[PDB]
């Protein structure tokens, strides 16, 4: 029988079957709860909405993403999640179908452990596995080296893989991704005169930047620009009317990924910390890593993020070594995709978790070779 | 001079790809906006045809 | 290999020429539809207009 | 020679010179214009008064503060306000006089731009500046690190400064202050029998909030001792007789500062942006900021805030934490203080923006640091 | 990076000093690896606490002895070169086989990173799996050994017979920084 390849991240859960060709629900992974009291009675009003639910009415509600950077806070409203994507979304009994779980590198082995455990007693699934999210992506492009770019709602990690392999003391992983954006662009729109301060409002702003931000491919031109003339502005209609433009704030938001100093954070920005991941793998393989270097992620679908992102890591590399970006046009779903991919293996079929072993060896089977 | 010549040809089709695909942008939000206006006048010259009935 | 990437430099660059040139002309039409439409929503919103007030 | 400093705030104006020990002159910050027709001849009724002069009319006027959350709406009434300050408070020609500025943090650059403009057009001063009114409000306190809540008429803002630098990125900006907790106060008023509804009688509202609210310690206990016994019952005297009497209310109105719920916000209370706001700043310094929570602001003046905003944040800290709350006697007016201080600076007489520098860099020469 | 693991996540320059000063407290070297990781699995014994600067302590275990494991396992950070005792050993080997057993004899041992409570001994142990038996196999670790780079400096410094092994002022002048290669060392 088929597999579930539920990728979870933070913003956005994608899931669907394995064999597929792209997730068949996908839906944002926040949970709302009203925050008035209601008067009608006989409404019935449920007492916490999830998903697309909440995403419409938000007007009422307050929601609360339960997945903060790769990492899972509230459990129940993640098993609520949980929950909903299978008896509504996919509409599937989840005894008879082994389930592929994605988490960033580098995290708490607490998360993965506790996933598991809730996966076999609450769900009691037939079987799972935890893979990580890049190798994933790297699977999804037709890659076999390469070090891959995932940079999600919550985190941003890179991973160098060179024939299968990884190197795990290469790994980089940084906690400036979707969400931060979102908030710097809630700070800058202030200076405007535009103020969103709830959680549903949020949401609107994370619709502008996905609609108007892009990347300059030099900053410092852009700014001179938008200051002379006015040929960068663009309106927006917000869910009431009242139409509104931002300049300067189109580049100046995904700006933030290649000088993470606007938001006070002290870690180099994209392009060196990819660099700097090249530099640590052994000498040999830097050539074609600098030639496949993946992209995936939703934040990584900036308008001239791919040639903004090539033009610096070219200016810090070698002038004798070619260097590409493996940006496809699809490359938000890429995680799944390479999970669907997996699973879809005969291969794999004997690397899952059984509900027995499970039982036999306690949640710590997930860091042993059952991975 | 090969090298020089091949980095005004980098910038160039650089630059120009980018103008290129920033009018791209351009036109997917027109086309948008052409439909946009083409449901607009549909709908306001039909309210305008009920206005005439009720006239 | 410096004649090699230089012809490639070349090609590539007036190829990218002319997909700017064919973006561009395209843009010329898309600017023109996009006055076209602005002629289009301003006769539109005045008829709407003077319906609802006739109405 | 003397510079003036201007601390417009909202609800009061308070100005002097600079080096003094108070501010000379402060008023509050409306405008009145009469709404009836008048029928004595003769009288030569002027078209709108400002200030205490309005303050004084009010039963034949319609007051509007032209400040909203820090910001400046109706700029002409603005400028009669400037105008009368500087030709009637202060009886000086301001064409002599570098004057200080003061705003809070995350506003509309078109507000101080426009605020700069109309200083250097229509008074034409020698020189001016802008700055942030935290920062005077911790040059007033004689320290040099620690978080500063100001809390005003309009906005309610902290700001960590640590050894003189200030960490922008955990600036913590809130729209609820003591304009809110008026109407708040004139709404649950109401469940008494109390009617206010005028644009004057919201000043009758606001002197029972300045006389008789306190915040309570533990809002359940006073709230339970309030339904058993009477102790808390206390009289006030309208302008016309009929002595009005409130209970709960005293400490409901002030208590919204910590339950913004009350008033269908959404954002956390005072204690959780503050607490917020030190999590923000790196670990390094966060005892200190712990130590020294300044206040300031007429806001903060409620009898035992300070308890209870130590009571609150303690039980959000750890515990080997030493938290203080530095509330000055007179924090009312921490911010002119500090910014007479600052005036009266030497290494400060170089920061200015001198008139012929503005004429040659225009409005724009504001955000540029000459700040 | 093993501390993430936990969920404690230092990535400033500043808290790396913190990091530094948990290594400096908490850490130290295991005589036997497997046993130590078999032991902090099954009790808790292993487990202590510490408080950051601004409270909320945090508990670390297998990390203890994880850490400075490092130096003998190098391939936990991805390194290919051979552990502490077994470059030691080495280096003995590449000597004339008659100053040997001395070399044997005198393992000494200076340097902040050699301030690990349980270094010397495990690292006799290993050095002693690698050496003939009937070698004597001792390590000379002062209790100030952080140290012994700077006072073994002023001893010599003091000497004077060493009062003619400076490089002068006019010396250099007369022959450019390329003196100090020579015997002017
Ligand atoms: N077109 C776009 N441009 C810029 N950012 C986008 C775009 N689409 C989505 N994003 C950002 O990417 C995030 C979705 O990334 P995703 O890969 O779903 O993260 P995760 O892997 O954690 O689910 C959203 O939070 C959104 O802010
Ligand atoms: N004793 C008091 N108790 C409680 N609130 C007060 C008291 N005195 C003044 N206030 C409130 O504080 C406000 C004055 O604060 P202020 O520092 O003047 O604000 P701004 O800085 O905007 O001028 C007044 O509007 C008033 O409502």
């Amino acid at each position: 029988t088929t597999a579930l390849v539920c990728d979870n991240g933070s913003g956005l859960v994608k899931a669907g079957f394995a064999g597929d060709d792209a997730p068949r629900a996908v839906f944002p992974s926040i949970v709302g709860r009203p925050r008035h009291q209601g008067v009608m009675v006989g409404m019935g009003q449920k007492d916490s909405y999830v998903g697309d639910e909440a995403q419409s009415k938000r007007g009422i509600l307050t929601l609360k993403y339960p997945i903060e950077h790769g990492i899972i806070t509230n459990w129940d409203d993640m098993e609520k999640i949980w929950h909903h994507t299978f008896y509504n979304e996919l509409r599937v009994a989840p005894e008879e179908h082994p389930t592929l779980l994605t988490e960033a590198p580098l995290n708490p082995k607490a998360n993965r452990e506790k996933m598991t455990q809730i996966m076999f007693e609450t769900f009691n699934v037939p079987a799972m596995y935890v893979a990580i999210q890049a190798v994933l992506s790297l699977y999804a492009s037709g890659r076999t080296t390469g070090i891959v770019l995932d940079s999600g709602d919550g985190v941003t990690h890179n991973v160098p893989i060179y024939e299968g392999y990884a190197l795990p003391h290469a790994i980089m992983r940084l906690d400036l991704a979707g969400r931060d954006l979102t908030d710097y662009l809630m700070k800058i729109l202030t200076e405007r005169g535009y103020s969103f301060v709830t959680t549903a409002e949020r949401e609107i702003v994370r619709d502008i930047k996905e609609k108007l931000c892009y990347v300059a491919l030099d900053f410092e031109n852009e700014m001179a620009t938008a200051a002379s003339s006015s040929s960068l502005e663009k309106s927006y209609e917000l869910p009431d009317g009242q139409v509104i433009t931002i300049g300067n704030e189109r580049f100046r938001c995904p700006e933030t990924l290649f000088q993470p100093s606007f938001i006070g954070m002290e870690s180099a920005g994209i392009h060196e910390t990819t660099y700097n991941s090249i530099m640590k793998c052994d000498i040999d393989i830097r050539k074609d890593l600098y030639a496949n270097n993946v992209m995936s992620g939703g934040t990584t679908m900036y308008p001239g993020i791919a040639d903004r992102m090539q033009k610096e890591i070219t200016a810090l590399a070698p002038s004798t070594m070619k260097i590409k970006i493996i940006a496809p046009p699809e490359r938000k779903y890429s995680v799944w995709i390479g999970g669907s991919i997996l699973a879809s293996l005969s291969t794999f079929q004997q690397m899952w978790i059984t509900k027995q072993e499970y039982d036999e060896a306690g949640p710590s089977i997930v860091h042993r070779k059952c991975f | 001079r090969a090298q020089e010549r091949l980095a005004t040809a980098l910038q160039k089709l650089e630059e120009a790809e980018k103008a290129a695909d920033e009018s791209e942008r351009g036109m997917k939000v027109i086309e948008n906006r052409a439909m946009k206006d083409e449901e607009k006048m549909e709908l306001q010259e039909m309210q305008l045809k009920e206005a005439k009935h009720i006239a």
